[PDB]
């Protein structure tokens, strides 16, 4: 789950299905270990997943994550979605997943579809007059 | 007399009693009124002050690595524990030690402290910004041009270590690009709207002593006067 | 039938608080220093090769009065005086130019333009707009998937009627109101102080309904087509919804008025009352 | 130092001749060679076109002229150049990760 | 457009007596003429009240005049935008 | 680059058509993996940024917005032409007036 890519809200109040969310995503939880709730999971990455699975014929069943945030290395172990894939507890990782070196060394990667990196932000300052404006409205001729 | 004419009626002055000179001074006065009108008009044309100087910048610029070099230095920070932290702390790190005084307890706090002058630049993820910068209400704030990005990688998707079937999804995504659907999907989820409406125009309520220059030129003549006041000896020794 | 936005036509009114506005409250303190400096400087540089004289000379040449007589006779003073006249002209020109630049750019905010307004798509507490709770439009905006934040906004201000919406719009407690075309156009042409705008985005037509097997549907549709052709429907239109005809052209720029620049003659009256005190002291002194 | 095309040898429209070949893409090439151990000899040969899918004189209608020709028909084994990414080209070629958007 | 007219006469009467007490005669007649010349534009030779305090009154009047004219021309340039 | 070079033309717009450049090989080279790994290393450790700074964004003729125009020597030249004509007409005027008087 992330803010602008993959949203997770609820089931429909009248019938519990989804209207155009189109994916139940099986919001499991461990608290034996069951998969508790099936909540609708819409967004952007989910959309591209639907659009691509249309073309390449297959089917799917989204599976939420429980271990870590995104994936990190601890004592030579992968915690997060990357963990969830490095052992075949799933088959594909989707969502806001960044490409780096070590991940691309353990897992494989497709062609990137959103460019990203490190950038900056400013405030669009106001901007005042030159202190030598008074002499501006006449060229040196006149 | 003619100086009094052109600029503004100043003082009692003699008038040439001739029956034809008066013609000359009269047409001079015509020139004067046209001149003054033109001048004040064009000056009202100047004082209009386009909104966005926008303060362009690079990425490996002295404007960053030498903060104290400038008039009161930048106040530009990040979010501490994340990834971009490590992504910079392994290339320069002397910027890093300097930027510790400007951590931000989140993101919305960062934008808030950006609007109210407490900060003057923000350094962070690219896509999270290019999403945020196109959503907030006034959007009097904008990212830098997306041609100068530091470490350009890409959001993509993963697959098992052995090629189960990678080339399939690969060609599928490339087809998506070629047909022109990523653009529509962005326009439906990512961009938002206020990217256009580049720069307004403002009044600025002239209050600065930007007329300082004006004042200065005044003072200049003062000094010249004293220089010519020196003539009071260039008779005493004459 | 479509949908449109009804707003209150803000009558123009200039925002000019005081005549002192186009300058900082510190320039005024600098000009007096400068004029007295030039005064004493003139008084010096004349008889070294009348005080009130040169003082009034400066105070006049800035204030563009005609009062005063002192003509600098030295070769020193003449240059300084002439350049001082220059400085005076340039101050006053800068003042008037700045004021014009401030007034030209005081056209009121442009009204909403349809549904793609930044002012509407990115909600804020500064611009409140809502529609009737539990109506077809709130349904249409719940069902909408492209934008939902607006819905969030219009979740908090919905009015449970039409008349209350109209009133609060006339009372500025609500900056905009989304609704049907037919009701709104009539409601605007009626009261002659509210205005519609936008373009009919949601589209449909009205119609007459029956069961799925009446023996009449065909004759009814034929009759309605006849009516549309022979101008009858147009006459009903003209008679019932587009009649009152409060249309008009665009607006004019604002007019500064009785209180907009009221401070200046207050100043001049204060000048009179101060002169009242001035005469009494001066005569006794003299 | 890389050999050249015909018109670089202005006399005949057929013969070739070396030139000094130099740019930053070459700098990337040199970096690769340093880290990926190998030697290399670069040759700037073409007709002057990247060479997307053209037609023929109506014989087979699948050519991939130009640079793709040099890559597919065994002339070369790598292409360092401003080469775009196009799913048509992704059918017969294998691309590296993107290094300039 | 009418305050100034009233604000004109009221000032002028103050001249007819403020002059009378301090020390070619600035009657109500010439005075009105003078202030009209002030507010609109320097027109013509006019007598000046020789008093040591009236000059103060005419001076502040002139201040009012320059501010007035500037404001007027500004707002008219605001109108002519069409 | 062509803009930053000659400093009198300007670019504008937003990048609508999108893609990335890349390095190509045959579909079965034994090298693609090492090449992609090396390029990722380069993107990370700032090398690519340095090549950028050195080769395409170097010349740096950027500037802020413009200022309004300035009426000038010929913009309002007619007026002093008028005043000179006034002088020459006065020349004609003095001769007649004196004889008359
Ligand atoms: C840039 O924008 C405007 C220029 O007119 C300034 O705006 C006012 O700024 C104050 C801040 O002190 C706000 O409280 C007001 O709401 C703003 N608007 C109005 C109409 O007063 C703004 O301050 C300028 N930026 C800076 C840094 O001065
Ligand atoms: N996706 C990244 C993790 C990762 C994610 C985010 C992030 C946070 C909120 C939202 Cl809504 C969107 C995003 Cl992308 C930010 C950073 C940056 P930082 O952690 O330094 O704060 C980051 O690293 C990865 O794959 O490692
Ligand atoms: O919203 C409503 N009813 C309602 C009133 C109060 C609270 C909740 C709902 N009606 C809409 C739609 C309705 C229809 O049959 O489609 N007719 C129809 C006709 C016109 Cl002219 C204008 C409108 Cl908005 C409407
Ligand atoms: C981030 O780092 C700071 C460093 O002082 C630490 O105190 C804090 O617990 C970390 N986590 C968050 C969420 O701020």
């Amino acid at each position: 789950e992330e803010a602008p890519f993959v949203i997770v809200e609820s089931v429909d109040p009248l019938s519990g299905t989804c209207m155009r969310n189109t994916v139940p995503c099986q919001k499991r939880i461990i608290s034996e270990e069951p998969g508790y709730i099936k909540k609708c999971c819409k967004g952007f990455c989910i959309d591209i997943l639907k659009k691509i699975s249309k073309s390449v014929k297959f089917t799917y069943d989204l599976y939420l994550v429980t271990n870590g945030k995104h994936g990190k290395k601890i004592n030579g172990t992968w915690n997060g979605m990357i963990g969830e894939v490095v052992m075949k507890r799933a088959y594909m990782a989707v969502g806001s997943l960044t490409i780096n070196e070590e991940r691309s060394e353990v897992v494989d990667f497709s062609v990137p579809f959103i460019e990203t990196g490190i950038s900056v932000m400013v405030s669009r300052s106001n901007g005042t007059v030159s202190p030598s404006a008074f002499l501006e409205p006449f060229s040196a001729c006149v | 007399l003619l100086w009094g004419l052109v600029f503004n009626n100043s003082v009692p002055v003699q008038n040439p009693k001739g029956t034809t000179s008066k013609i000359m001074v009269s047409v001079w006065a015509f020139f004067a009124v046209i001149f003054l009108a033109s001048y004040t008009a064009n000056l009202a044309a100047f004082m209009i002050q386009e909104e966005y100087v926008d303060q362009v910048s690079g990425l490996s610029d002295k404007k960053f690595q030498r903060p104290n070099d400038f008039s009161p230095p930048f106040r530009f920070g990040t979010v501490p524990n994340g990834s971009t932290e490590r992504n910079i702390r392994n290339n320069y790190a002397e910027m890093h030690a300097y930027m510790g005084k400007f951590n931000q307890r989140g993101v919305d706090d960062a934008l808030l402290s950006l609007k109210t002058g407490k900060l003057d630049a923000f350094i962070y993820d690219a896509a999270v910004l290019n999403y945020m910068a196109g959503r907030d209400e006034g959007c009097k704030l904008v990212t830098i041009g997306s041609g100068k990005v530091f470490a350009s990688t890409g959001y993509g998707i993963a697959i098992q270590k052995d090629s189960g079937w990678k080339r399939q999804v690969d060609l599928a995504i490339l087809q998506l690009f070629g047909d022109g659907e990523m653009e529509e999907l962005e326009a439906l989820w990512l961009t938002g709207i206020c990217h256009n409406e580049k720069n307004e125009v403002m009044s600025s309520q002239l209050d600065i002593d930007n007329m300082a220059g004006v004042f200065y030129m005044l003072g200049a003549a003062m000094a010249l006067s004293l220089i010519t006041f020196i003539s009071e000896h260039l008779f005493y020794w004459q | 039938q479509g949908l449109t936005i009804l707003v209150k036509k803000e009558i123009p009114r200039s925002t000019l608080d005081s005549f002192m506005q186009p300058f900082q409250s510190t320039l005024w303190l600098l000009v007096g220093l400068s004029v007295h400096v030039v005064a004493v400087m003139l008084y010096l540089l004349d008889r070294f090769s009348t005080l009130s004289s040169a003082m009034w000379f400066s105070w006049g040449v800035l204030l563009n009065s005609g009062i005063g007589e002192g003509a600098p006779r030295s070769f020193s003073a003449r240059i300084l005086g002439m350049v001082w006249a220059g400085f005076a002209m340039i101050i006053v020109a800068s003042y008037t130019a700045n004021l014009a630049a401030f007034l030209v750019l005081d056209r009121p905010e442009e009204r909403i333009t349809g549904i793609n307004d930044p002012r509407l798509r990115n909600p804020s507490d500064k611009f409140i707009y809502a529609t009737v709770k539990q109506s077809s439009v709130d349904i249409y905006f719940r069902r909408q998937v492209e934008l939902s934040t607006m819905y969030r906004h219009m979740e908090k201000h919905n009015y449970e009627s039409a008349a209350e919406a109209i009133q609060a719009v006339r009372d500025n407690k609500l900056h905009a109101f989304i609704w049907d075309s037919a009701v709104l156009e009539f409601e605007a042409s009626q009261k002659c102080d509210l205005v519609t705008t936008g373009e009919l985005f949601f589209r449909s037509g009205f119609g007459i309904g029956m069961r799925k097997d009446s023996p009449w549907k065909q004759q009814v549709s034929l009759s309605i087509l006849k009516s549309h052709e022979n101008g009858f429907m147009e006459d009903l239109d003209k008679t019932w919804v587009r009649y009152q005809e409060c249309d008009s052209r665009s607006n004019a720029p604002a007019t500064l008025t009785c209180e907009n620049m009221a401070g200046v003659f207050m100043l001049v009256a204060g000048g009179i009352v101060a002169g009242i005190f001035l005469i009494f002291i001066e005569i006794a002194y003299k | 130092i890389c050999t050249g095309p015909n018109d670089t040898s202005p006399g005949s429209p057929r013969h070739t001749v070396p030139q000094c070949c130099y740019g930053f893409c070459i700098d990337l090439l040199i970096k690769l060679a340093r880290t990926m151990q190998f030697t290399y000899e670069v040759h700037l040969v073409a007709d002057g076109k990247f060479g997307t899918q053209e037609r023929v004189q109506n014989s087979n209608k699948k050519e991939w002229n130009g640079m793709m020709g040099e890559l597919l028909s065994g002339q070369a084994d790598m292409i360092v150049a401003p080469l775009t990414i196009n799913n048509e080209r992704a059918q017969y070629i294998e691309f590296s990760k993107p290094f300039k958007y | 457009w009418v305050m100034m007219f009233v604000m004109l006469l009221i000032v002028s009467a103050v001249a007819v007596f403020v002059f009378e007490y301090f020390s070619p005669s600035f009657t109500i007649g010439k005075a009105i003429w003078l202030l009209w010349g002030l507010v609109f534009n320097n027109s013509v030779p006019v007598q000046n009240p020789k008093g040591t305090t009236s000059k103060i009154m005419v001076s502040v009047w002139a201040f009012f005049a320059v501010i007035f004219l500037a404001s007027y021309t500004a707002n008219l340039a605001a109108f002519m935008i069409q």
